[PDB]
RNA sequence: CGGUGAUUGGCGCAGCCUGGUAGCGCACUUCGUUCGGGACGAAGGGGUCGGAGGUUCGAAUCCUCUAUCACCGACCA
RNA sequence: UGCCUGGCGGCCGUAGCGCGGUGGUCCCACCUGACCCCAUGCCGAACUCAGAAGUGAAACGCCGUAGCGCCGAUGGUAGUGUGGGGUCUCCCCAUGCGAGAGUAGGGAACUGCCAGGCAA
RNA sequence: UCCUCCUAAAGAGUAACGGAGGAGCACGAAGGUUGGCUAAUCCUGGUCGGACAUCAGGAGGUUAGUGCAAUGGCAUAAGCCAGCUUGACUGCGAGCGUGACGGCGCGAGCAGGUGCGAAAGCAGGUCAUAGUGAUCCGGUGGUUCUGAAUGGAAGGGCCAUC
RNA sequence: CGACUUACCAACCCGAUGCAAACUGCGAAUACCGGAGAAUGUUAUCACGGGAGACACACGGCGGGUGCUAACGUCCGUC
RNA sequence: UAGUCCGGAUUGGAGUCUGCAACUCGACUCCAUGAAGUCGGAAUCGCUAGUAAUCGUGGAUCAGAAUGCCACGGUGAAUAC
């Protein structure tokens, strides 16, 4: 947690000036960082969402949670309660150092990387990547991996619009093409 | 919401206990000044009250809102319901898990003499 | 007419039983229930049986 | 023909026609064409008072229709006995109480609108009369 | 032709038995109901059937209570 | 958190090429060598040599040669 | 007038009973043999189950209403 | 005795929504750290523990605002018990009851017990 | 034969070859206790990924769910999840409801023995209403109750049951 | 691989308008249950015992299903 | 022993020659790119001696433009009961 004793004198700081507030408790905070990953092929091989379970495990800090279908669609085969992804809710001290590693150690990992999408918001201040390899992340040896499929990553704050939750990632330099 | 869960998480435990016509013990946990008072059947009126945020309880407690707060809460409750006369009373959780400072006060009230 | 009936005969000194139906097909496990026994006056745990 | 797209069920009770009507206030059009009398009004019967009324205020204009039927009415076939079932739906009636505004009419004068709206009331089997939009 | 249905029930017999200010001996039934139309209220208990069963021999009233007005019925005691 | 369930949460000490040593908590195991970091990447740099890239007028007067 | 049972590739049949796939004999397209057709071998294409409207996560399949396609009836005065 | 606040009730939209303003010495909420009591079908987000640096931001309480929701007259109308009548698939008369919808209007809740702060 | 709505005329009941639908099951968890939680359908963002899989946020409010067709009911949730268990126990049962009757249905409370919960308390099945047939005869186990002179036994009777 | 003109059909709310036995944010009059009271009525009220008959109904008013809001038609509830 | 340092199509950029001029519509070079293809169904072709098979060179045509045609050599079989 390198930039979470950053954050409390460089980034609340400069966030008093920007938005003009009047209250130290009015700045925008983040609250959670969520990692999805959509297996979605799991109806033919369960050892494949075992394999997903697995990057998680290594990317995040933590084990993941495997996720059941919430409605039952006959498009993609899939019954109530059937697991079709896992996810993994890192929050508190573990996410300052997710966050730390994330856009220092593993955004520049990408390949043909030319800069994140600024209006990736949902109208709240929610951000949320997507990214479309395992090997950006350097937990993961690439030989026990079989498949091009990542994850993506959401970063929910309690900001209340999009420029107010922009300025908030605007201080770790969060590339913005 | 944080308040109004805990409202409809009660009512189970209120309007079953009020139907059986039980003077009952309703706790308030608070991370400061927890409270505690008898509440008569009716609904309407209490009979005995006390929690750390009278002068008479504090001043002996180094914080209010810890284990052994919750213990001298529920000893000053029992040694006030004995002289009303009320010796069987019903305990409510109002809410909240019965793990810490609900069942200190709880536990104080068992050792000294209120009959639950 | 799937789920058929099974008898539930007290393990005791006693020849009491209670009766119920189970599924064989699904579930062909034996139930081992624990009912009241009203002749030893007791709570002694049954077995399944035909 | 007005007739109603899947309805709850196919087959209704006859029922009274009692009780008086809600439509009275003319308020789309101008002129309307009020019911006097109590009878009802079959899917055929509000078409065909249509095409003699809509030909004679020359397609310019605007025409509401107030009405709409959505009440089966059964029939038995010929040399067919009593009971054994319910008869088949073959047309679909509107129940019309005294007072209310079958047909309106906006964009002609009041000369046009008068001898129009006695072509189209010689086609229906009730009495009715010309009224005018009031204020309030 | 030929009918399909004609096919119904035994009518249940539902309903209250006893009404307002009307003595009822412990343990008889007042209301006979599907669902909780009406809700158990003081001394009167409810069922498996939804039926309110008086408690002590006393009159009856119906009230309304809460916040959703469920006519309830209760048991003055006499 | 729980045991006996989580991965292990050693402390590691990461280092690129621009010699920007920085220590982080991670999952990786005895050490990590890297290639770039946060600083030191063509992201700046990189839109440089993107926007003077079209042209066709100033590729015609070099076969001109006057 | 009803009642019973089907309407699936250009032809007509299995598949429905017991819900998760549309298949077979022909025909047609191309190549091969023959001087050339016909025949014969090889590769391949073509329907998405009459229509509507239920049931379920899902319908050719399960139910109801329809259209004309066959068979069975239609009493005794 | 007043203003506040917290817990427990009656009543349940005249009591509930929206907008604007305001409250922190009390209280309350956010928050602080969590190795430990406990616990996440992952995460201490919830629950639980030990404390009080900061804020009233979010939540909550109070006031104003009718912009909605809601209450609601008087009169009229529909309906109908009893006794008669008619151009009797419907309607009227005598008498008794009397809606629903709508209008004027009211309307930003009232109050009981106990504890704490403050002014007296 | 049974269950749900309407006809059925605001207590109950009420017919027709009247109008619409279902049942002749299932469950040892889908029951009991304790603890906690609130969806459907849309909108935006995001890797494969699209009208619809999973993740984050907003509106919305029970239009969702309740094993099963319908009615009534459900936020204290009867809906969902987790831990522990078998009260889906025996002998009763004041008091009513509904039937001409055979019958059916609810049931406070007593004794014994347990389950959950710290405790107040709840539990003698499932949110309720269909999932079912009387007797005769015969079978299985227990109880010396009787047992044709006496002692047994066979056969009868009672209980549980096919 | 991208799209310019757009005589036309048109989902949810918004304003207005009707309809429904299987719709009710509303809601009568009658009818039914229980309690108090004056008057009247050969106890007209209930239980038990002896004896039956009857269980083919018809019409008129009112609320109806059905038939064609046809029938001295048929099936219901009350008089 | 892998679609892999096999194979070279397609395509982008930069050029050389020829010709009055190379977009339709030439040949060649440099960098980059990397496809189908893993011995081929019915059926069918050529060959018994310097033959088949494999490799390169030269000429005509021609300002430039061949895998085609015409010729020249290097290695060099098997079988014909």
């Amino acid at each position: 947690a390198k930039l979470h004793d950053y954050y409390k004198d460089e980034v609340v700081k400069k966030l008093m000036t920007e938005f003009n507030y009047n209250s130290v408790m009015q700045v925008p905070r983040v609250e959670k960082i969520t990692l999805n990953m959509g297996v979605g092929e799991a109806i033919a091989d369960k050892k494949l969402l075992d394999n997903a379970a697995a990057d998680l495990a290594a990317i995040s800090g933590q084990k993941p949670l495997i996720t059941k279908a919430r409605k039952s669609v006959a498009g993609f085969k899939i019954r109530q309660g059937y697991p079709i992804g896992c996810k993994v809710t890192l929050r508190g001290e573990r996410m300052w150092e997710f966050f730390e590693r994330l856009i220092t150690i593993a955004v520049p990992r990408i390949r043909d990387f030319r800069g994140l999408s600024a209006k990736s918001f949902d109208g709240r201040g929610n951000y949320s990547m997507g990214v479309r390899e395992q090997i950006i992340f350097p937990e993961i040896d690439y030989d026990k991996v079989d498949r091009v499929r990542g994850l993506d990553i959401t970063i929910t704050t309690t900001a209340k619009s999009d420029e107010e939750g922009r300025a908030l990632l605007a201080a770790f330099d969060f590339p913005f093409r | 919401d944080k308040k109004s869960a805990r409202i409809r998480r009660a009512t189970r435990a209120r309007r079953k206990l009020q139907e059986l016509g039980a003077t009952r013990l309703v706790v308030h946990r608070t991370p400061r000044h927890i409270y505690a008072q008898v509440i008569a059947p009716n609904g309407s009126e209490v009979l005995v009250a006390a929690s750390t945020v009278e002068k008479a309880i504090a001043e002996q407690l180094k914080y209010t809102g810890n284990k052994d707060a919750a213990a001298a809460v529920g000893k000053a409750v029992a040694e006030r319901a004995l002289e009303k006369g009320i010796k069987d009373v019903s305990f409510d959780r109002s809410g909240f898990q019965y793990h810490g400072r609900v069942q200190a006060l709880a536990d104080a009230a068992r050792e000294a003499g209120l009959q639950f | 007419g799937i789920r058929e009936k099974i008898k539930l005969v007290s393990s005791a000194g006693t020849g009491h039983f209670y009766t119920t139906t189970k599924n064989k097909r699904t579930k062909p496990e034996k139930l081992e229930l624990k009912k009241f026994d009203p002749v030893v006056r007791q709570h002694v745990i049954y077995k399944e049986a035909k | 023909m007005l007739q109603p797209k899947r309805t709850k069920f196919r087959k209704m009770h006859k029922g009274r026609n009692r009780g008086l009507a809600q439509g009275t206030d003319v308020s789309f059009g101008s002129f309307g064409l009020k019911a006097v009398g109590r009878g009802r009004l079959t899917a055929r019967q509000i078409e065909a008072a249509r095409r003699a009324m809509t030909r004679a205020v020359k397609r310019q204009g605007k025409i509401w229709i107030r009405v709409f039927p959505d009440k089966p009415i059964t029939e038995k076939p010929l040399a067919v006995r009593m009971g054994k079932g319910k008869g088949n739906v073959e047309y679909w009636v509107a129940l019309i109480q005294p007072g209310k505004v079958l047909y309106e009419m906006d964009g002609v004068p009041e000369e046009l609108a008068r001898e129009a709206f006695k072509l189209a009331a010689a086609k229906l089997p009730i009495k009715t009369t010309f009224v005018t939009k009031t204020v309030m | 032709g030929s009918t399909r249905n004609g096919r119904d029930s035994e009518a249940k017999r539902l309903g209250v038995k006893r009404f307002g200010g009307e003595s009822v001996l412990a343990g008889s039934i007042i209301v006979r109901q599907r669902g909780t139309k009406f809700h158990a209220g003081a001394n009167v208990g409810c069922g498996r059937d939804h039926t309110l069963f008086a408690k002590a021999d006393g009159k009856v009233k119906f009230e309304v209570k809460g916040p959703k007005n469920r006519k309830f019925i209760s048991i003055e005691a006499e | 958190m729980k045991k006996d369930i989580h991965p292990k949460y050693e402390e590691i000490t990461a280092s690129c090429s621009c010699g920007n040593v920085m220590k982080i908590r991670s999952t990786v195991g005895h050490d990590l060598n890297l290639d770039v970091c946060s600083k030191c990447h063509p992201f700046f740099t990189g839109k440089q040599r993107d926007v003077a890239t079209g042209g066709r007028v100033d590729r015609f007067n070099k076969r001109f040669n006057i």
